[PDB]
C-alpha cells in the first residue's frame, strides 16, 4: 500500500 | 557457511534524523513531535529492511503489512536501545543523532518510567554482553513476534519462518560455546531479553495512542502513516485482539  | 549474517549485515538501516530543531526549547510538544516525524521516517527503512529479511515476500502481502505494523514499536525501541549502548554507552538515549534524551528531555517529555524501562533495556546489550551479530538475528525475530489472535491469512508459512529464524538465533550461539551447558544458558538469556522488548513496546502503544487521542489538546502532530497505524492497528493490541509471542510464561 501507500507504503509498501 | 554465514549466508544468513551475510544479509543481515547488508540490509541494516543506516543512521536516521529525527529532523529535530535542537534550537527550540525542550518542550513537551516539540520533543513528542519530534519523536513522531522519527517514528514516520525511520517506519520507512522498518519497511525496505522486512522485505529484505529471507523469506519474507513469501508470506502473504496483507500479513506482510501487519506483521510490520504490529511490530514496528518493539523493532524501533530494540534498535533505539542498541544505538545508546553502542554510542552514549547507556547513559541517555540515543533516538537519533538530532535527538539525544537526557535526564532533563525525559521528564519534559512526560514518559520518564518508559525512558528508564529503556535505558535499562539498553543496559542488558552490555550485562549479556551481546554481540552484533546476536543483536541482528534478535531483531529479525522481533518482526515475527506479534500477532492477531484469530491469526494471519497464512499462518502455515508463517509458523515456519518465524521457526527457521529462531533456527538461525541458536546457530549463531552454538558457534563459539562447545559446552551442553554453555549454548544452552546463553539461549535461555536471549529469549528473556526478547520477552523482556514485549512489556515495553506495551507501555508506548498505550502511551502513544492516548498522546494521539489529545494530540490537538496538548499540540502534538502525528505524520500521516503514524496517526493511520496507531489508529487502527495499536488498538488491536491494546484490547488484545493482536497479542505478542512469548518465549518462556
Ligand atoms: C518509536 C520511537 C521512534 C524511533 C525510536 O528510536 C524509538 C522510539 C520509542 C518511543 C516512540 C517513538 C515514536 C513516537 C512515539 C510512538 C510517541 O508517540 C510516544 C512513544 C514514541
Ligand atoms: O540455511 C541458511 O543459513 C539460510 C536460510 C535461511 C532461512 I530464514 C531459510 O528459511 C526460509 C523459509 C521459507 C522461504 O520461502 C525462504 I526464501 C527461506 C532457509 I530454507 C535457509
Amino acid at each position: 500500500k501507500l507504503l509498501f | 557457511q554465514p549466508i544468513f549474517l551475510n544479509v543481515l549485515e547488508a540490509i541494516e538501516p543506516g543512521v536516521v534524523c529525527a529532523g529535530h530543531d535542537n534550537n527550540q526549547p525542550d518542550s513537551f510538544a516539540a520533543l513528542l513531535s519530534s519523536l513522531n516525524e522519527l517514528g514516520e521516517r525511520q517506519l520507512v527503512h522498518v519497511v525496505k529492511w522486512a522485505k529484505a529479511l529471507p523469506g519474507f515476500r513469501n508470506l502473504h502481502v496483507d500479513d506482510q503489512m501487519a506483521v510490520i505494523q504490529y511490530s514496528w514499536m518493539g523493532l524501533m525501541v530494540f534498535a533505539m536501545g542498541w544505538r545508546s549502548f553502542t554510542n552514549v554507552n547507556s547513559r541517555m538515549l540515543y533516538f537519533a543523532p538530532d535527538l539525544v534524551f537526557n535526564e532533563y528531555r525525559m521528564h519534559k517529555s512526560r514518559m520518564y518510567s518508559q525512558c528508564v524501562r529503556m535505558r535499562h533495556l539498553s543496559q542488558e546489550f552490555g550485562w549479556l554482553q551481546i554481540t552484533p551479530q546476536e543483536f541482528l538475528c534478535m531483531k529479525a525475530l522481533l518482526l515475527f513476534s506479534i500477532i492477531p489472535v484469530d491469526g494471519l491469512k497464512n499462518q502455515k508459512f508463517f509458523d515456519e519462518l518465524r521457526m527457521n529464524y529462531i533456527k538461525e538465533l541458536d546457530r549463531i550461539i552454538a558457534c563459539k560455546r562447545k559446552n551442553p551447558t554453555s549454548c544452552s544458558r546463553r539461549f535461555y538469556q536471549l529469549t528473556k531479553l526478547l520477552d523482556s522488548v514485549q512489556p515495553i513496546a506495551r507501555e508506548l502503544h498505550q502511551f502513544t495512542f492516548d498522546l494521539l487521542i489529545k494530540s490537538h489538546m496538548v499540540s502534538v502532530d502525528f505524520p500521516e502513516m503514524m496517526a493511520e497505524i496507531i489508529s487502527v492497528q495499536v488498538p488491536k493490541i491494546l484490547s488484545g485482539k493482536v497479542k505478542p509471542i512469548y518465549f518462556h510464561t
